[PDB]
DNA sequence: GTTATCCGCTCACAATGCCACACGCGCTGCTCGG
RNA sequence: ACUGCUCUUUAACAAUUUAUCAGAUCUGUGUGGGUGGCGUGUGGC
């Protein structure tokens, strides 16, 4: 069989991805509409968001939904939350760079229950449900087999919206570059997390992430054999936007490596 | 090739397509369904519009660039109906229905036309070609719009024309419809300067004598009274004053020659630089460099082909440009 | 088998509604299915609005037709041809079984 | 200039087909060297069908010379092998047709996304039927820089880091894919504005520099000269971002 | 009273290796099931 | 008996912005592939 909420979510994600892909071939219609410090929100984001919300309301007119745009639309049954990013890495889309994904996760009683991310360009569908695992178009996902820092590929995002910590981040970057093999910088935390679940990157870390972006990936990597944490092993990440994740041994090595360079602001 | 480009699929979902070939005999796959070949569109209108299939509004032609744009022309046999109100339908939703079904594949329901000229003209769905020059030996015609809408006529990536050429089969040409179009046929009568500068006082008298070309006025002006007797308006004092004005005209041709050799831009910022004589200025602008920044906008590979410019000379010259521009980061 | 294979059909188009209804009742009367009446309940007003890039700061009410046809004989070939023989889009085909 | 590019894209398509068809098999650097050698083999053997006399320069065995030394063919059937090692679907074949020391034709082909960028002097840079334009930027605000780390030459890293630091205080964001040729192709289609790299090698970026130049852009070495052909410290893009980046990156020169 | 001291009591924890052979290892009124 | 007298010759358009001269594979059926765990007891050395 299959998990029901997962199924309705993947239907929503399919529709949204098809809409985004269809609009991707007319860059004269989607404009750059900035919201904060280089966080564009184009009209296509609004359209995809509305499509997803409509598709959901058919099957759950009572579930409270969360969205970076519409804040928090309450529902008559607010024990279960629907966190959405209709588009991740808006910048990668405006530059028409074909690497982005829509992310839909459903939390139950606070604990994340199901998650999906969908890249329409490569047509890849990372699904994950707790107690059953993670799948990539039908293949199980056990993350990277790395157990050190050598030969390891580290995906990351830069605090290009919280540039005050830049130095700090860059500091640690240098430290990391003394032990790892190579970096990756794609521009969509959801897809980076997904890659962590697929072992295509030996780990990942980031500073300054909104609570509505990792919610679709943290469960992905969790049911993908990997683990997440704050920059110190705690769990305040859900509030600090500071994530470090990967297969367990690599996470341990990274934490022991980063704990010193860390500026005590994030602690 | 048979799939749409961006039509994402997933094992478990149903899709629609047209069975374009069956192979019960071949040693492998025996059923061949496509979704790109144009007849699909045709048959899909069959399954959509209750007119087509009832043989009242038959689909004549349909050209298609997948997932991007599909032009379609249909004729009607009963004058009771027309495509815009029934084949487009109410509020244009049936074509919208098939569009959404084929993944936002925009469609151009163009009213078929049987006059090959007007046929290829209408098949240009968003356009207005107010100047047609029809020819069949080459299939090409001046099919273009007023200056400014040329993008709106060719459409993105040539679609709005690449389809019509695919649809009409007649090769197409899109240059202009108001400017630059008489140049194809009304080119010897469109030189507004001299003819009207002589006509402003002739508007009381008459037009000018077209039965001789007189474009090459020099020789054909040395014709006897015959030409001057046959036609009126070009009086003898008129011909003599106009010969003085044609002295002004040949001097004007020489002066235009002089002016056409003015955009080379030898400036101090472009002349005194190391290894730069005035002839280096003339050479660098002989490729089209009318400023100093442009010199700093090319590499040795691209500033090549110059008649007497090696790789090290142009190298140090690019270096000088990038010093005066990008190394000191100044102007 | 069970009786109430009752298909309601909303739409805003008319002639294709007629085409689909005729084809459906054809399958019914051809597959042995004892068709009931199409019985088009009174055409209803249905509110639209321009939910696109609007005019700078266009049907808004339409006569949606309703064909409420019923089939009470579900042979094997009935469901066979039904799921086989297709219908145009732009029609609401919420059916009932019971 | 047609038939050269014809053979180029023919070999490119066959190589990409081979690479993808192979990539559909599972695993968990033997395999990548195997497929690299096999792709080079199919490439060169399809080449010798026409002009088996041009001098091929691979990335492995130096310069496989030939009897008609007027044309060199720079080849890389795989760039950023790390990708194909770790299943990340981002890698492209890079073919470059150079003559008399300079390059005339270039073709980069991503099999996975089935992208194919051709480029040649004058006739421009096409993406399967597109007159490319590069980006439209004129500054370093709201811009993207396709970066690159020395995963073999970490000594520069420190000053490199400094660059990054200063760059981060100027630009908007960064990218990193590992396939320098793909970075170049992306700056050609304006998918990312500026590109730079510390110590690359001609076999990879040979086609990409021709791409970015043909798309209305320009290349440079770190110190504005042209020793990149031997130093591979590339900085490329449309002149606007190239100035906006060089002005702030040259003051930390170490090569 | 404090403060530690030591002591009676309690509880955990060990029991040769092999072999060979033999024997045996849910139930029971709830659940279901037609 | 005792709410019920013409309203006046059929669906009523979505398509849209460089630009072009259109720009080899259709094979197999060679083949590996079609009762034990524990406990107890006995005896032996
Ligand atoms: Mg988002
Ligand atoms: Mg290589």
């Amino acid at each position: 069989a299959m998990h029901p909420m997962l199924n309705i979510a993947v239907r929503a994600a399919r529709k949204a991805g098809n809409l985004i892909a269809k609009n991707y071939e007319t860059p004269d219609a989607v404009e750059a509409s900035q919201k904060g410090s280089n966080d564009f929100v184009t009209n296509v984001d609004k359209a995809a968001e509305a499509v997803i919300i409509d598709t959901i309301r058919k099957s759950y007119p009572q579930h409270t939904i969360i969205t970076e745009e519409s804040g928090e639309l309450e529902g008559t049954d607010q024990d279960v939350q629907w966190v959405i990013d209709p588009l991740d890495g808006t910048t990668n889309f405006i530059k028409r760079l074909p690497h982005f994904a829509v992310s839909i996760a459903v939390r139950i009683k606070g604990r994340t229950e199901v998650a999906v991310v969908y890249d329409p360009m490569r047509n890849e569908l990372f699904t994950a449900t707790r107690g059953q695992g993670a799948q990539l178009n039908g293949y199980r996902l056990r993350g990277s087999t790395a157990r050190d820092l050598d030969g390891t590929i580290l995906a990351t995002g830069f605090p290009f919206k919280a540039k005050q910590y830049a130095t700090t981040y860059i500091n640690i970057v240098g430290k990391l570059f003394n032990e790892c093999a190579d970096f990756r910088r794609t521009g969509s935390a959801a897809l980076d997390l997904a890659y962590v679940a697929a072992g295509r990157v030996d780990g990942f870390f980031e500073i300054g992430l909104r609570p509505w972006d990792f919610a679709a990936g943290e469960l992905l990597v969790r049911e993908a054999g990997g683990i997440v944490s704050d920059f110190t092993g705690g769990h305040n990440y859900m509030l600090t936007g500071n994530i470090v994740a990967g297969n367990p041994r690599v996470v341990k090595a990274m934490l022991a490596n980063m704990r010193d360079e860390l500026s005590d602001a994030l602690k | 090739e048979d799939m749409l480009p961006r039509e994402n699929f997933r094992p478990g979902d149903r899709v629609r397509g047209v069975l374009y070939s069956v192979r019960p005999e071949a040693r492998g796959a025996q059923l061949f369904v496509t979704r790109s070949k144009p007849e699909m569109l045709i048959e899909l209108f069959r399954i959509e519009v209750p007119e087509i299939g009832e043989e009242v509004i038959e689909i004549k032609a349909a050209a298609r660039d997948p997932g991007s744009r599909a032009k379609i022309a249909v004729k009607t046999n009963d004058k009771r109906i027309d495509p815009v109100g029934a084949c487009v339908g109410m509020r244009g939703a049936r074509v919208q229905a098939v569009s959404t079904e084929l993944g936002g594949e925009r469609i151009d329901i163009v009213l078929w036309d049987d006059n090959p000229a007007q046929f290829v003209i209408n098949a240009m769905a968003p356009a207005d070609v107010a100047s047609i020059v029809v020819d069949e030996d080459k299939h090409t015609m001046d099919i273009a719009v007023e200056a400014g809408n040329l993008a709106q006529a060719i459409g993105r990536n040539g679609q709005n024309v690449r389809l019509a050429s695919q649809l009409s089969g007649w090769e197409l040409n899109v240059m202009t419809v108001d400017d630059l179009q008489a140049k194809h046929q009304a080119e010897a009568h469109a030189a507004i300067d001299a003819f009207t500068k002589y006509l402003d006082i002739d508007e009381d008298f008459a037009t000018v004598l077209v039965e001789e070309g007189f474009s090459t006025l020099e020789e054909l002006a040395y014709v006897p009274m015959k030409e001057l007797l046959e036609i009126e308006g070009l009086d003898e004092p008129t011909v003599e004053a106009l010969r003085e004005r044609a002295k002004n005209a040949l001097a004007t041709i020489a002066q235009a020659q002089e002016e056409s050799l003015g955009d080379n831009k030898p400036a101090d910022d472009l002349l005194n630089l190391e290894g730069v004589d005035r002839d280096l200025a003339f050479k660098l602008a002989a490729r089209g460099v009318c400023t100093l920044e442009d010199l700093a906008e090319q590499g040795i590979d691209d500033l090549a082909d110059i008649e007497g410019l090696t790789d090290e000379k142009a190298g140090a010259l690019i270096m000088a440009a990038r010093n005066i521009c990008w190394f000191g980061d100044e102007a | 088998q069970n009786q109430r294979i009752r298909i309601r059909l909303k739409a805003f188009d008319h002639r294709l509604i007629d085409q689909a209804t005729a084809e459906i009742v054809e399958t019914a009367k051809r597959t042995g299915a004892q068709v009931r009446g199409p019985i088009p309940l009174p055409t209803r007003k249905e509110r639209f609005t321009v939910l696109i890039s609007p005019h700078v700061n266009d049907q808004y009410e339409i006569r949606t037709h309703l064909r409420l046809v019923d089939i009470v004989e579900p042979t094997e070939k009935t469901v066979d041809a039904l799921m086989r023989l297709d219908l145009a889009a732009g029609v609401d085909v919420q059916i009932s079984l019971g």
